[PDB]
RNA sequence: GAAAUUGUUGAAAGGGAAGGGCAUUUGAUCAGA
RNA sequence: GGAAUACUGCCAGCUGGGACUGAGGACUGCGACGUAAGUCAAGGAUGCUGGCAUAAUGGUUAUAUGCCGCCCGUCUUGAAACACGGACCAAGGAGUCUAACGUCUAUGCGAGUGUUUGGGUGUAAAACCCAUACGCGUAAUGAAAGUGAACGUAGGUUGGGGCCUCGCAAGAGGUGCACAAUCGACCGAUCCUGAUGUCUUCGGAUGGAUUUGAGUAAGAGCAUAGCUGUUGGGACCCGAAAG
RNA sequence: AAAUAUGUAAGAAGUCCUUGUUACUUAAUUGAACGUGGACAUUUGAAUGAAGAGCUUUUAGUGGGCCAUUUUUGGUAAGC
């Protein structure tokens, strides 16, 4: 005849069970990451010791940031930017690398800087600027309950489950990445490192594939 | 593809549980080990200019 | 009717504030403010006076003394952000500052404060007198000279 | 700056209240707003939406239409709901006994229903009888039967009733309407 | 009412990610790598230093 | 009501909603139906096919009363019977004492056969009848009596 | 008994216009608790 | 041979200084610490202290200073223009009303609708009441003579909101108004076919068709009012040379 | 004989199996079209996105354009 304690205690117990599940899942993720990284290092060393060359696997994930404003964009690049959800300068999204998406990045190269995001970069992006689409409602990812309520049907129970599904391009990468609202980054805090942004990174500019330096750029933009 | 998909679905629901019936775009290449046995790398350099006319 | 009074009136009931999660944790004062340190007063009527630092008080003020006999600055509170902590230390083992607290300074000259001044000054001057020209140092007022650069100066 | 993929500040384009100032209609809208919010009943939501509709979007539903709907297999005992006016129809000679909830009844429609032995109730009585719309049957009149509709989309080879005041010979029937005078349409 | 950033606000960092306590306790951001001593082949070194 | 018109809302806007380039001039395209064959041909041909030319034969001194002949379909055929008597006529569908309906007195000249009627004999007095109207009236056990 | 325009008094500014925007100094003036 | 260091990258490593902000207003949530009680930096500022208590802050105003600021209106691809109007001020000054209409909306009634030509009546241009008509609608089609809308549960198929049954649910099945597509049926016109019969030239049954209609297929209209649009009117206002 | 640009398709209105209608078609239940009945929902058959999709009515203004890169015509050329 109370219907308060026999609910709050059960909810606290359910929260503790969920937290223990998240804890063990995050520990497993950390083990996975460390093992994969040390296996890449060891494979490179072993190939060198055997007189071979370890050709690392091509990158499956890119982070793309729109570095160009919204004026004077030709229609095909403009449509590709809208389909990659880069509708504003300094907006960023994760793109699973395939032929079909590489030919989009090719079209939008002069308007974006993109590259291969590290785990640290992805984790900091999701922690600080992570927002989800729920009635699309741009909801901040302040609690794991929101992530479970919207992506739990894909087995994603926490913000670290989401980060994992991003970094390792999982079976539900499309749903997790679309649930992620496009990241609204600031201008870089130490500048762009170049006097002019709108030539290719190779030519001393800012746009195009900057493959591993996207992590430094995004960290200074985050 | 329709006929192969029907055949694959039938053989799948007869053999086990796996479908994978959607086409996929060309995926990024997997890691590989490249040997130098009989394939020691040859060093190229840019050639000087000439007219050959 | 000159204004046709509104259909609805707001409630004249002041709402309670929601619970504030701001506890009062103790101040962490910089490591240079150790009791016995000679301080330079930056503001107030005794600006430029060099004084001796004493017990750290509960209102976060520093209890300082001239000593009053040395430069005329009595026992008084001071704000830590308005002093420069020099690297000149006297020993305050022997001075009883347990008596002086916030209530001690709550708002002609009280004989009680005169006698506490005498006791503290007598405990401090004895320690001062074994450092040559430390009494003269404390009697002299600090000032910036032409070319003094406080970002380069050490105290 | 944002490259907007859609019109900004676009209104939904649907009525959220009746344009009518009928206080009783507004009371019905209040009741069905409460019901649609706190019942999870698709019936309540669609009735709330229907209560907003303009007159040409609430074409009258005749007792003939009600009788055919009740002749539907299994509908004979369902309460017919018409968010609008129920009109009489003398072209039918055997009306069944039924319950009809409607915004308005014509004198003849009410008389026919009651003489057949049923009841004409209002939508709030319907809400009390079936708060979730249990055993209801929502009927809608023939919208695309208005005289104005037959002129919509007028053009060559459309067959869509020119807008005309006087009809007959000498009135828009000679050149462009027959092959003997220039061409046909 | 207010977005509090993890990567600061340790409280929020712990509300999310219960594994952060274990990470910090075991110092997994400063993990020591097991030592190995594989040496590159002479062909690798000769190719690398080839002009 | 003038206070609800858009000309109150155009006060302060120079062109009154009529444009700066193409102003509100007097009669830019001609008055009335001017140019229906020359510069309004598209608007005539679309939305008014058949407007120009002659389509039939004339009739000098036509009197519409010569053609007065209101049509009543069989689907009503009973609204002409008083409501009270209609129930007791529907009951007792006798070949004797069948209700007599004066359609001319009701104001109709021809009875058409659109709907269907109950199987009760009715004596229909009309000036003209459709073939199927008479067939249905006879199938219901009634008869059509021609009047003038 | 308005304005244009004008006299007097008072105040203020003024090196080839004046007027205006943001901000503040100065002078004058003033409401609110 | 053993190190170091640089460079790059990682840390849910520690920590100092500076700036802007303090939205919200009982509780509710997720957490953290704690053995537990409770505590907390955990769904947004509190604690302590001082001076002033009024022109001090602030507002207004004039001026000064820094930077900026071309004359509005108009036609125009383009106006500060060496394009036009404007010396100044007051008052006046330009989309109106009407006949007939399109769409949309509100209202009344609804297969009907419209009392107000007129009559009755009146507290007298009001309000109130009313017969017969008439208008529009309820039938279309054809030049016309003329003919004139159910094979059928007013059809079949597909989709269809809602409802109904089963199910914890997911879903499955049934019924499916509006509405959409399509194939049919019915009425009129056109072209054919041409039964019984007969004023032997009338009648036109029945069956058809790459034909046609602003049609039928359980009616939606009528009236009043409003914005907007249309046409005639001086017709948004002012303006010819002319006749 | 490119590059760029461009048509179509990437499914449930689908695929497979059986057999009913016809005055069409075949030498012929031959076929054509439309059906009845039966089987197949995790990826219902690429990617990405989708302040949703579809539909209707009715009206304003406009119907002098000019400029930049690139393609390009006349012209010696032009702020042509
Ligand atoms: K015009
Ligand atoms: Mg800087
Ligand atoms: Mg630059
Ligand atoms: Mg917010
Ligand atoms: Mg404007
Ligand atoms: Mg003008
Ligand atoms: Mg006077
Ligand atoms: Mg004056
Ligand atoms: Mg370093
Ligand atoms: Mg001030
Ligand atoms: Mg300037
Ligand atoms: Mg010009
Ligand atoms: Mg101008
Ligand atoms: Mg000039
Ligand atoms: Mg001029
Ligand atoms: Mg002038
Ligand atoms: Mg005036
Ligand atoms: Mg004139
Ligand atoms: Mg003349
Ligand atoms: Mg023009």
């Amino acid at each position: 005849a109370e219907q308060v304690a026999a609910e709050r205690a059960a909810r606290k117990a359910a929260n503790k069970e969920k937290r223990a599940i998240i804890l063990e899942r995050n520990a497993a993720y950390q083990k996975e990451y460390e093992t994969a990284e040390r296996n890449i290092i060891q494979a490179k060393r072993d190939a060198k010791a055997a007189g071979s060359y370890y050709v690392e696997a091509q990158h499956k994930l890119v982070f793309v940031v729109r570095i160009k404003g919204i004026n004077k964009i030709p229609p095909k690049p403009r449509k590709v930017l809208q389909l990659l959800r880069l509708t504003r300068i300094n907006s960023g999204t994760f793109v699973k690398v395939t032929k079909a998406t590489l030919e989009l990045l090719k079209l939008i190269e002069p308007y974006v800087a993109y590259g291969y995001p590290s785990y640290s970069t992805i984790r900091q992006l999701v922690y600080k600027r992570g927002f989800g689409k729920i009635n699309k409602q741009r909801v901040p990812l302040s609690d794991n309950a929101i992530i479970e309520a919207n992506l739990g049907k894909y087995g994603i129970l926490s913000i670290d489950d989401l980060i994992h599904e991003i970094i390792t391009v999982g079976p539900h990468f499309k749903q997790a990445n679309n649930f992620l609202w496009p990241f609204k980054l600031s201008n870089p805090s130490g500048g762009w490192g170049v006097p002019r942004k709108f030539k290719h990174f190779i030519q001393g500019g800012s746009f195009g594939n900057r493959e591993e330096f996207i992590n430094k750029l995004v960290k200074s933009m985050n | 593809r329709v006929k192969a998909n029907a055949a694959k679905r039938a053989e799948a629901k007869a053999q086990g549980v796996a479908v994978q019936l959607k086409r996929q775009p060309a995926q990024p290449r997997e890691s590989r080990i490249v040997s130098t046995e009989g394939n020691v790398p040859q060093t190229l350099a840019p050639v000087p200019y000439e007219t050959f006319i | 009717s000159a204004q046709k009074a509104p259909k609805w009136y707001p409630s004249e009931d002041v709402a309670a504030l929601k619970k504030t999660r701001k506890a009062a944790r103790p101040q962490k004062l910089r490591a240079s403010l150790v009791p016995g340190t000679v301080l330079i007063l930056l503001a107030g009527r005794f600006r430029g006076k060099r004084v001796v630092y004493l017990k750290h008080l509960e209102d976060n003020t520093l209890l300082i003394s001239g000593p009053f006999k040395v430069n005329g600055v009595p026992l008084r509170r001071v704000n830590a952000r308005y002093v420069i902590a020099t690297s000149t230390k006297v020993s305050v083992e022997g001075v009883n500052v347990e008596k002086f607290n916030v209530e001690y300074f709550a708002k002609e000259i009280k004989a009680e404060r005169v006698e506490d001044q005498k006791v503290v000054d007598k405990a401090l001057i004895a320690e001062i007198k074994k450092t040559p020209l430390l009494k003269q140092y404390l009697s002299a007022s600090f000032s910036l000279k032409n070319g003094d650069k406080p970002h380069m100066l050490k105290f | 700056g944002i490259d907007h993929t859609s019109k900004q500040h676009k209104r939904s384009g649907h009525r959220t209240a009746p344009k009518s100032d009928n206080v009783y209609l507004k009371l019905l809208v209040k009741l069905y707003t409460f019901l649609a919010r706190r019942t999870d009943a698709p019936f309540n939501k669609v009735v709330l939406k229907a209560l907003f509709l303009s007159k040409i979007n609430r074409p009258p539903v005749s007792v003939s239409r009600i009788a055919r709907a009740l002749k539907q297999e299994g509908a004979a005992n369902k309460t017919v709901v018409v968010v609008g006016t129920v009109t009489d129809d003398a072209r039918i000679f055997e009306f069944p006994k039924t319950t009809v909830a409607a915004l308005r009844f014509t004198a003849g429609a009410r008389a026919k229903i009651v003489k057949a032995g049923g009841e004409c109730i209002t939508l709030d009585q319907l809400a009390v009888r079936a708060p979730k719309g249990q055993n209801t049957l929502i009927l809608r009149g023939p919208r695309n039967s208005r005289e104005a509709v037959r002129h919509f989309g007028m053009g060559p080879h459309k067959g869509k009733a020119p807008r005309i005041l006087s009809t007959g010979r000498k009135f828009e029937r000679a050149r462009g309407r027959r092959r003997s005078k220039g061409f046909k349409v | 009412v207010l977005k509090k950033n993890p990567l600061k606000n340790k409280q929020v960092l712990l509300r999310l990610n219960p594994y952060a306590k274990v990470f910090a306790a075991e110092k997994l951001g400063s993990k020591k790598a097991e030592k190995t001593g594989t040496k590159p082949a002479a062909v690798f070194t000769e190719t690398l230093k080839h002009d | 009501p003038s206070r609800f018109t858009k000309t109150r809302k155009h006060r302060g806007h120079v062109s009154a909603g009529k444009g700066r380039i193409g102003k509100h001039r007097k009669h830019p395209g001609g008055r009335g139906m001017a140019g229906g064959q020359h510069h309004h041909r598209i608007n005539m041909d679309k939305y008014h096919p058949g407007y120009f030319g002659k389509v039939g034969m004339r009739y000098f001194h036509k009197q519409q009363a010569h053609f007065w002949k209101p049509v009543l379909n069989l689907d009503k055929l009973w609204t002409l019977i008083p409501e009270d008597k209609r129930d007791q006529y529907l009951k007792s569908a006798s070949k004797e004492t069948a209700p007599v309906i004066d359609t001319l007195a009701a104001g109709y000249g021809k009875i058409l056969g659109k709907g269907r009627i109950p199987n009760v004999p009715v004596i229909v007095k009309a000036r003209f009848v459709s073939k199927l109207a008479e067939e249905k009236i006879r199938a219901a056990g009634g008869v059509v009596e021609l009047i003038a």
